[PDB]
């Protein structure tokens, strides 16, 4: 009785997620370090297109991001 | 009503042209008219531009 | 396919004669024969008037007999190993082989009924493609008109811009069919970035034509924008001599042989199809444009300037402005007397006045003519 | 009818509920002509379920 609620809040994101009319310029950004326990119902060619990681930096980037933060 | 009209249209002739036209009786319409003309005229002025000019070279 | 090349060479043959009993007539029996043809040679035969060989006929209708025969055993078959999207296929066989026979009803029954199944984009789309085709090879227009509807309507829902290409290359070569070559001019000239749709005419064809009705409704920056300057043409502007030689002699102020390369090409427009009678309409509009673009930077200039210009006595060149002067298609106006020539500018109203007036009256006397039909 | 509980009339529709869940699922459709390289397959595919329902009498 608290899953059936989340469950539809799914498929109003669902619902509204699809419903649209390929010109509304309407973009959806979410973002989850946990990108596992996510319904693939979401990643699907229409609703989250785009998969973007965000890796834990190395060398380089490091040194944007230590010439940035000193 | 048809029938009326057909009695209108022999009242007002038979007529001579008009059956040629009528046994005669097409094709489309493009888009737009006015004004055709004559025609052959582009290089006509042309073999005249020429002969204008070559008068013109003749001058 | 049905190849266009027949339909152009028939034409050809039409002509204002010019007989001949040449390359033509023959290159057209030539692709009977192994066209196995028909519907023509009667068609034809009724038209151009002159048939013999009642032989060759009863063959080529024999071996068509034979094959319609085949396709429609193999059909046969399938209905009892269907095989959905194959029978579709064997049809699409069936009517492409009325576009090889050239019989329109025909090829026209068979694909509707193959859409029916179709059911595909390519199928039920490419086919009504050709089906048009059909339309540009006999002549026609509203069969065509129907049907760039449709294509409009499956291309609008999903597809892709392969076929779009395509399309516009169609759509706008009718456009010139017609005298509406504004709509050709964006279509075509942007037809230039892709092309795969050979199935019409070759690239350099295309390319005379996108250049040709460019250069008569494009503007002069957007000439020299699109056209002049157009990296696909530079290589192939180049590949020709003729229509190029005309559209630079324009934009560059050398008038008097830009007339020459005009009149070249108009005596090679009358041979083309989808201007047929429009070389008159051609040649006549760039006429205007070049006398316009030349008074455009003057108030006043003598005749004789001019005349000399083009190259062409004056008296001709009066008698030629005096086409143009009275129907307002052209801002100037002349005095003989001194032989000379004033531009009065007109005014933008002026221009819209006349044709909002002209447009207003076609839509009232159909709106009238077709009230009183539904009042009745 | 509210107060009555009584059918006042019958709506239309009912939304389906397989079809909810095919929408669900979201798995493209496609039609064939969009994957070449795949025939001895559709063949068999067909020998396996085309033809099995097409006329399963063969």
């Amino acid at each position: 009785g608290a899953d059936r609620e989340v469950q539809r809040i799914l498929l109003e994101l669902l619902n509204q997620m699809d419903g649209f009319d390929q010109n509304v310029n309407v973009k959806v950004i979410m973002a989850t370090n946990r990108a596992d326990t996510l319904d693939p119902a979401l990643l699907r060619p229409g609703r989250l297109d785009r998969k973007i990681e965000f890796p834990l930096p190395d060398r380089r980037q490091k040194r944007l991001i230590f010439s940035t933060i000193t | 009503e048809k029938k009326q009209p057909v009695d209108l249209g022999l009242l007002e002739e038979d007529d001579e042209f008009e059956e040629f036209p009528a046994e005669d009786w097409d094709a489309h319409v493009w888009e737009d008219n006015w004004d055709d003309d004559n025609v052959e005229d582009d290089f006509s002025n042309q073999l005249r531009a020429e002969l204008e000019k070559h008068g013109y070279k003749m001058e | 396919n049905p190849d266009l090349r027949i339909a152009q060479l028939r034409f050809l043959l039409s002509l204002p004669e010019h007989r001949g009993d040449a390359a033509v007539r023959d290159e057209l029996m030539a692709a009977v024969r192994d066209n196995n043809m028909a519907p023509y040679y009667e068609a034809l035969c009724k038209s151009l008037d002159w048939q013999i060989d009642v032989d060759l006929l009863n063959k080529m209708k024999k071996a068509n007999e034979d094959e319609l025969k085949r396709l429609d055993e193999e059909l046969e078959d399938a209905e009892k190993n269907l095989g959905e999207s194959e029978i579709r296929d064997a049809m699409m066989a069936k009517a492409e082989y009325l576009c090889r026979i050239g019989d329109k009803e025909g090829a026209l029954t068979a694909f509707r009924k193959t859409y029916d199944k179709t059911v595909a984009l390519g199928h039920r789309l490419d086919i009504v493609f050709y089906l048009l085709r059909i339309g540009l090879f006999y002549m026609d227009n509203d069969l065509i008109t129907r049907n760039t509807e449709k294509a409009k309507s499956l291309i609008e829902e999903g597809g892709d811009w392969d076929r779009r290409n395509r399309l516009k290359v169609y759509q706008g070569l009718y456009c010139v069919a017609i005298r509406d070559f504004k709509q050709a001019a964006e279509l075509f000239l942007d037809t230039v970035s892709t092309f795969t749709s050979y199935e019409l005419m070759d690239y350099k064809t295309f390319v005379t034509y996108t250049v040709y009705v460019s250069m008569i409704a494009l503007e002069r920056p957007d000439l020299r924008e699109k056209v002049i300057k157009g990296a696909e043409i530079l290589e192939v502007l180049h590949s020709l001599p003729a229509v190029r030689q005309y559209l630079f002699s324009l934009y560059e102020c050398r008038y008097s042989v830009f007339f020459q390369s005009l009149a070249v090409v108009e005596q090679e427009m009358k041979k083309d199809w989808l201007f047929a009678p429009h070389y008159r309409y051609y040649v006549r509009e760039m006429r205007i444009h070049a006398y316009s673009q030349l008074l455009e930077s003057y108030r006043s200039l003598t005749l004789g300037y001019m005349a000399e210009a083009f190259g062409v006595g004056v008296e001709f060149i009066d008698q030629e402005l005096s086409r143009f002067i009275a129907a307002g298609r052209l801002h100037c106006k002349i005095d003989k007397v001194n032989e000379i020539v004033e531009t009065n500018r007109p005014d933008s109203k002026n221009w819209q006045y006349q044709e909002t007036i002209k447009k207003g009256d076609l839509l009232l006397n159909r709106v009238q003519k077709l009230s009183r039909v539904i009042n009745m | 009818r509210n107060d009555s509980y009584t059918l006042h009339k019958i709506l239309p529709n009912k939304v389906d509920p397989l079809v909810s869940l095919m929408m669900v699922e979201k798995v493209p459709d496609s039609t064939y002509e969009m994957i070449g390289g795949l025939d001895k397959q559709i063949k068999e595919i067909k020998e396996v379920i085309e033809l099995p329902v097409k006329h399963p009498e063969l």
